[PDB]
């Protein structure tokens, strides 16, 4: 299987994440074959030589089998744009990485201004141009999450893996989530399982109830994936 | 309709520590786990519920086996699963939850997006058995205004042979019909489908055993490790359920009412149109 | 002659063009390193936003350094507010940055290691670095609560008091790491030293010179003190670029007293530990050496911490809506610098950023001249390059 | 026409702000029929006698033509649950009334444990139960708002309708809207009107774009409502 | 005897039922009037939200008497954490209180016009009450910034300064709301004295009596010196009514030295204006002279007014997290009060709100006994009950 | 494909008040229009831009002359709206704004959720013609960058003859190719698809007539009699367009170009499914 890590309007930190496996990342790597990650390889290189120039790139290679495309896209900068798409056709599976990828995260608040580009105003999650087959939130989804939706990948576990092709359809994620599909709906028990997988702690429990600090709320959508009241799909029922 | 979820073995038990049986009307089993793992270094932190006088609950993450001695309505159990790992180092941690809980928590194991480095930390899962919970207001209506005894009066509460019980720390002991509490119970446990804590390590509840003891399911192979060493150290007795009375019999009865009920609720929902769990 | 450009360069984070003029040869006549990445324009979008926000949303302009961005911006609104974060918080985020900058140079050892470590000794390369990345996470997850951004890190100190048992477990960690970097450090020097690549390619012995000065305010922390930052002036790209590459270019141009300035761990080596060797490689060996100072500090830090302290001030979130706070870092690529406006309610007036990558890289451009262009993007490596941090 | 105002867990703001049509109040119930306003008028009165019992009770008529729903619905009280069902049963046209009814608005934040009834902890807008025709955001909309719905309702002016057809099929608003619809997608030119339009005065305009105080907003609709990048239909052209 | 069930009573806010017991007669021997509102909860949701969310969720308890709950819940927080409104600051706050009740209590006369006005009046009648509420809602518009729920009611004082203009176009229309309301009375007043509804039916004498005190703290705007607020202990339903009845009920109950009060107009017109007349009659007389009383302090207000007196103070909302801050303002229907614990970021601890309605519920139980059943729907309107109010 | 809207009239004209005429480059319509509502209570407030030494604009409520004369990249003159007819106590507004800016208030005026007793307050809604529009940031690099003058010594900026031009405080005039300044227009302004503000109740720009005079479009009656009371009062010098040059040909040149330019990109955008209004 050849995997490929698509850097848009990310910080890294989803990439950084999946280095958090440790020792095991050298497993996981020799799982699949990585055949592109500008952080990590020197993949693909074309070599353009005329009399004046010399054009040395690195281009996405085609045949891709899983993309993990971490980043949102700006709309105001071509690059951004091309890759986005290019990702997209070169790639069987699309996998929105993290917040910024699948629900834009962090850069929901970026309006614009800043030097030396201040025309760069407008990020939205790749969903909102591309075709995503499936979306990991957190900011950023813990190397346990990824390392479980890569195995899965790889062993065709369709149904452990439905629940980010679900989310895959969603390309908004808020702590008022929690509010208007669970609490507001007499689905709320009050277990804290959000509150403990926030990022931002974000999430404070009172009396038995969510409280969300809205302008601690990152837009990560790690815990309306957390809430059981929302989606608990049978295979948990299987321990050991 | 399955009763009571997948098991390996059920027994009746109670803490052997007979300080431990003091301080909890039943068996005891959650704090004799607690305990014995503490000191023994199986569990380097435990989830207890730390209460004020006021009957208002608070979790709290216990390392030391005189904090849980102290631990013996909702309480946010999994809020603090994270603070657990993190600045508490904790990396054989003990949970307990009602079912709802271990639900959730089963859950952030399977699919952990905001649980960097917490699952595998997580040593022994303890389920408590669970009928209904009731916002602390309603439970107050309960004790306070249908019962006649102040709250800050009460040193133990249960439910059983169809009652609600609250004895007073000055002695008395007071019960009413169980029907007159069902308008105060949280609306969102008519969705649970989950009477004995299925998907815990462990479950334990009084239903089913006789006064002091516990009905106790062992589930999963870390359950069954856990509950082995114990019972090979002395620190549990234990009893076939089929010798003790009520038995077993009663465990089924009350877990498959409950199942019954909230199924209509949760089909309910659906032809209305509410969301319910999927 | 030729232009040669290379587009995007590989093995650092972020996205950057080299567009360099060589002559017949090769050798590099003119350079130019430049961000192409887009703006996702922090320090704009804080404006009207709570102070409470900027290290939560600052930590996310990189995922390899986000304890240094949170770590100035609350010590810029501190510095707006006239807060004094108490001496056990600020043990605890010192120790926060140090275990950040403990998994950031290994891993920077494993992008370069394609280059200098031979294929036979990869695997046991990776795992030292992994080993040692585990331990410098686990200090920033525990104190800071998470290890890729932060959300203890805040104005007033930091958040939690850790226990006495984690604080034994991270010196136990930290014995462990010191043991593994005496290891990377004796296998890794050497190499440097050799002036050879693993294929066997001889590097010039002016690789990547440059005649910048430094800026380094602290060996391990950081000290607004040490810095005049009324001489840093941010000027644009037109200044340092050719007018079809400065349009290129994402970032500002750093500079102090008028000129550019090179930050980073040779930098704090040679301000700290009298280091002055020049060149390219000589970057690589002062980040390899600082593993060690970091180590050592961090459990200089255990041994005084007190984990019954105080961590947080009482202090309120006032300003005046007039004071310019700065908040200074060392980063693990370099000095770090945000600058806040605070007001009377806590709220966000005016933000500045000036990153340990901005500043490196109109001095990377000019480093490259003078060499084939086929070492230039080594020469950007040695810089350990942020391009997200450098953009913001 | 026959119209009613059915109260939910409202404040009665949507009604006042009805009532403050100040002297045209008495023009627009001149042109249709008021069957049924508990405020307003002793209907629809039932009286059932038995020996130990009188009963007196005020019904929802049947055959209402528009009904005015306003607030939420607490789905843990059966008064409240029967009559959002009885208001859609008797009448033609259901207008969700203000923020409450259309999307929720300052109920979203309830979460139970009050006295005398600690067990209503979960409110939802109107259309998470019934079908809605139309949806009027704000807290409360303008009395101009509700002069020009009803106005249309009585003409057929269907076209000018349409927006507020539309907005009944969504029942989540938020500040976050402008961000997510607007500033994003390179949309927002920064007149302003959304900062205007706030009722909590939660939006400020920073450097020609909107910046949210989320813990301000209290989830009413009406920036995104007004915002003219989202909807400006074409009769919107048609000056004096 | 025989149970009379009135549900839903009319043309008040809210949802309420009556319950009655009375003898072949029809004489009420036993009442109870009680809200059945669903419970909103805003004292619990507010817990956990920063201090200036208060004003704006309160206000929506609702939308009669809105400034009514913004004035108590900002008077408690700034007790809370000691600050002090600037003067013009609470010569706005207090002008806008008035406001609301200009437009309140014509709301009223409207709400009672089908029992009172003859059929050929309406019209007329109507047009009045409507002039006068323009000019009430538009004195809360000016200074509060919404008539319906006011986002200018702010911890500190009011967020706007009205300029010089707008005092006068307010004076002018104060001045023409005098002349109605003059209309207003003398035609009203003669109504009210007659004891006769417009259809004829003769008004027992004893209409709506009752044995209770009065609570009332200030004639226009309120103060917090002149309750002893450890005196007053909410009950439940199950103190003041049978239990099939108590837990139908959604309020709580409150009691001033054990003991249910009624607050209101004629609560200030007994403590102010030397009117001691009992009964329900007496409550619309005390209303509709009040309707003056409210206008001549408006003008008065005006004529002090500095437009460009400073409006908030700058003091911070910082609170110790221990003292129970106390906030009453005379709401149209009576004292309100709202009480809130603030810790040191300016967050609420705790939030308590009894409201006047909720003071006069169990007031009008025992009112409507010693009448006929079919005048407790008149008694119940003479206290003009807000039942959202009551229940929040 | 309209080029013009609707409209009754269209015009040159300028302010009669020489002093007027000197703080405006245009034939300064806005400003007379203004202080003539302002001095004859047809307008008992009017928005204008308040900016700083730094070019960076406020929206402010003026109600005097002096401070129109005062106030002769985005500034977002809508959201003071509410302020006015509140806080201010406006009845007779006057507004002014840029295509998309009447946009909004036309929309505001016909759903006016938000807008409780705003719009009979609006007695005159002025819209200037707009091509594109900047980032402040962006407008700084094409001023001093590409043009290489400090933006504090700017006294006056223009667009025309295919250039934007900079007028130094110190007598400089300097000025560029328009096709250097594109990279750096606000992107959201490439949806745009109103040049001459359409919408308004009287439009006004330079295009179309000669240096110290104004291309002004009369559309709605508010528009009619308001400009109408200004000529015969002697408030403004009026020439037929037909009798000036460049003349209406070049406005419908420029405002077509736009509108083909722009329905481009709107077809574009939903192509690869971005949202557009409608
Ligand atoms: C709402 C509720 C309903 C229950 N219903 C039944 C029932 O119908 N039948 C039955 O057999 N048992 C029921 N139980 C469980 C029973 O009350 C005992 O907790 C059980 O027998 C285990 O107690 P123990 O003596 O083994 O443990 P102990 O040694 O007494 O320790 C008990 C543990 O429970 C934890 N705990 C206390 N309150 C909570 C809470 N709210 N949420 C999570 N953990 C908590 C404490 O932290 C402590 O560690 C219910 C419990 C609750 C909270
Ligand atoms: C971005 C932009 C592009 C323009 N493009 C063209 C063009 O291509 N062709 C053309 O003929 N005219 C154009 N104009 C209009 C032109 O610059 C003059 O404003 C117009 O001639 C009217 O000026 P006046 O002399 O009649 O008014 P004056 O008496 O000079 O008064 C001008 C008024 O404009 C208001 N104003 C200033 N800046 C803004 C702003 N950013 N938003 C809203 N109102 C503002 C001021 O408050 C003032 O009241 C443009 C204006 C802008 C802001
Ligand atoms: N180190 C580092 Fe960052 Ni990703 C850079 N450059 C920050 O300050
Ligand atoms: N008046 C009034 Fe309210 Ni609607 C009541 N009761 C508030 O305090
Ligand atoms: S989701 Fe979070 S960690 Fe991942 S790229 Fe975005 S900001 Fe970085
Ligand atoms: S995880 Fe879901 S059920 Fe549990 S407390 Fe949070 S919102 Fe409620
Ligand atoms: S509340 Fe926390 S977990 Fe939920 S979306 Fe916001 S930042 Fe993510
Ligand atoms: S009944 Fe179910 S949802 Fe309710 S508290 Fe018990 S386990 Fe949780
Ligand atoms: S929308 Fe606002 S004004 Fe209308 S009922 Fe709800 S809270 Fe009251
Ligand atoms: S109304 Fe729409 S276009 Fe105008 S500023 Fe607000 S979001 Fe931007
Ligand atoms: S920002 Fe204001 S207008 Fe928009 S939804 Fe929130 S409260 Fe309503
Ligand atoms: S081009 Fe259109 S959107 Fe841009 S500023 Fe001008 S009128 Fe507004
Ligand atoms: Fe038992
Ligand atoms: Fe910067
Ligand atoms: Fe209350
Ligand atoms: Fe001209």
């Amino acid at each position: 299987v050849k995997i490929a890590h698509i850097h848009l309007c990310g910080c890294t930190g989803c990439l950084i994440s999946l280095a958090d496996t440790y020792e095991q990342l050298l497993d996981i790597l020799n799982s699949v074959e990585l055949v592109y990650a500008l952080t990590l390889v020197d993949e693909k290189t074309e070599i353009r030589e005329t009399d004046d120039k010399i054009l040395i790139e690195r281009e996405i290679p085609d045949d891709i089998d899983i993309a993990l495309v971490e980043g949102s896209v700006c709309l105001e900068d071509e690059h951004s744009m091309k890759d986005v798409f290019d990702a997209r056709r070169k790639s069987k599976i699309v996998v929105a990485l993290g917040a910024c990828a699948a629900t834009g995260g962090i850069t929901r608040f970026c309006r614009g201004g800043q030097m030396s580009k201040p025309v760069h105003s407008s990020f939205v999650p790749i969903g909102d141009l591309i075709k995503v087959d499936l979306a990991l939130p957190g900011c950023p989804p813990s190397p346990e999450a990824l390392v479980n939706l890569i195995t899965a990948a790889l062993n065709g576990d369709t149904e452990y893996l439905e629940i980010y092709a679900e989310l895959a359809k969603k390309t908004e994620a808020c702590g008022c989530d929690l509010l208007v599909n669970v609490i507001n709906k007499s689905l709320c028990m009050g277990c804290g399982s959000c509150a403990a997988s926030c990022p931002t702690r974000a999430i404070e429990m009172i009396d038995g109830k969510p409280n969300v600090l809205k302008e601690l709320c990152i837009k990560c959508g790690a815990c309306s994936l957390q809430c059981p009241r929302i989606r608990f799909p049978k295979l948990i029922e299987e321990i050991e | 309709m399955d009763p009571f979820g997948k098991y390996k073995t059920v027994v009746s038990a109670r803490a052997a520590d007979k300080t431990i049986l003091k301080k909890c009307q039943d068996g005891g089993i959650v704090s004799a786990a607690y305990i014995y793992g503490l000191e023994n270094g199986l569990l380097d932190g435990v989830i207890v519920a730390d209460k004020d006088d006021k009957l208002q609950t608070t979790p709290k993450v216990a390392t030391t086996v005189d904090e849980v001695l102290e631990a013996a309505t909702v309480c946010p159990t999994i809020s603090v699963i994270k603070s657990a790992v993190r600045e508490y180092g904790c990396e054989k941690l003990g949970v307990v939850g009602t079912p709802c809980q271990i639900i959730a928590t089963r859950k952030l194991m399977k699919y952990p997006i905001g649980f960097r480095h917490v699952p595998d930390k997580l040593a022994l899962i303890v389920g408590i058995f669970c009928m209904e919970n009731f916002p602390y207001n309603g439970m107050k209506t309960i004790i306070e205004e249908h019962c006649g005894i102040k709250m800050e009066d009460v040193a133990k509460t249960d439910i059983g042979k169809g009652k609600f019980w609250v004895y007073s720390k000055w002695g008395d002991v007071k019960s009413i019909k169980l029907k007159e509490t069902h308008p105060y119970e949280q609306q969102s446990c008519h969705v649970c489908m989950d009477y004995t804590a299925e998907l815990a390590d462990i479950s334990t509840g009084s239903v089913g055993s006789p006064d002091g003891w516990s009905t106790v399911f062992i589930r999963t192979a870390q359950g069954e490790e856990f509950f082995n060493k114990m019972v090979e150290a002395g620190a549990l007795e234990v009893k076939p359920i089929e010798e003790v009375k009520p038995g077993l019999g009663l465990v089924e009865k009350l877990s498959l009412t409950k199942k019954e009920k909230n199924a209509k609720e949760i089909e309910h929902r659906k032809e209305i149109g509410l969301p319910v769990p999927y | 002659g030729k232009i040669v450009e290379i587009h995007p360069t590989t093995r650092h984070e972020g996205h950057t063009k080299l567009v360099l003029k060589v002559d017949d040869e090769g050798i590099v006549e003119k350079g130019a390193y430049l961000s192409v990445t887009p703006v996702r324009g922090f320090e704009k979008f804080l404006v009207g936003k709570p102070a409470e926000f900027a290290p939560i949303a600052v930590s996310r302009f990189c995922g390899i350094c986000p304890v240094a961005h949170a770590t100035s911006a609350v010590e810029a609104i501190e510095d707006a507010c006239d807060i004094t974060p108490p001496k056990d918080g600020l043990l605890l985020r010192e120790l926060c940055g140090i275990g950040n900058k403990m998994h950031s140079h290994p891993l920077h050892q494993f992008l370069i290691s394609p280059d200098y470590v031979p294929k036979d000794d990869s695997n046991e390369f990776i795992k030292r670095v992994q080993a040692m990345r585990r331990i410098g996470q686990y200090i920033v997850d525990a104190v800071g609560g998470e290890a890729i951004h932060s959300p203890n890190i805040k104005v007033g100190g930091m958040a939690k008091q850790i226990t006495e048992s984690t604080k034994a477990k991270m010196y136990y960690k930290c014995k462990e790491y010191e043991k593994l970097a005496k290891e990377q450090l004796e296998y890794l020097i050497p190499i440097f030293e050799s002036r050879t690549l693993n294929d066997g390619t001889e590097l010039p012995e002016k690789l990547g010179y440059h005649d910048f000065g430094y800026i380094a305010t602290h060996p391990t922390y950081g000290d607004r003190t040490k810095i005049d930052q009324d001489k840093v002036v941010e000027y644009t790209p037109f200044d340092v670029y050719d007018k079809d590459v400065a349009i290129q270019s994402s970032t500002t141009v750093p500079t102090y007293n008028g000129r550019l300035m090179e930050v980073g761990p040779r930098a704090r080596f040679s301000k700290f530990f009298d280091f002055k060797e020049k060149g390219a490689m000589a970057l690589h060996i002062a980040r390899a050496y600082e593993i060690s100072v970091l180590v050592k500090r961090a459990m200089e830090i255990l041994d005084e911490l007190n984990v019954n302290g105080k961590t947080m001030s009482d202090e309120p979130i006032v300003g005046d809506g007039e004071k310019l706070g700065l908040g200074v870092h060392e980063a693990a690529r370099g000095h770090n610098t945000h600058q806040a406006v605070i007001d009377k309610d806590g709220n966000i007036v005016y933000y500045n950023a000036i990153v340990a990558t901005t500043w490196n890289i109109p001095v990377i451009s000019k480093a490259v001249e003078g060499t084939h262009y086929k070492f230039a993007e080594h020469i950007v490596r040695a810089y350990d390059p942020c391009i997200s941090c450098a953009t913001h």
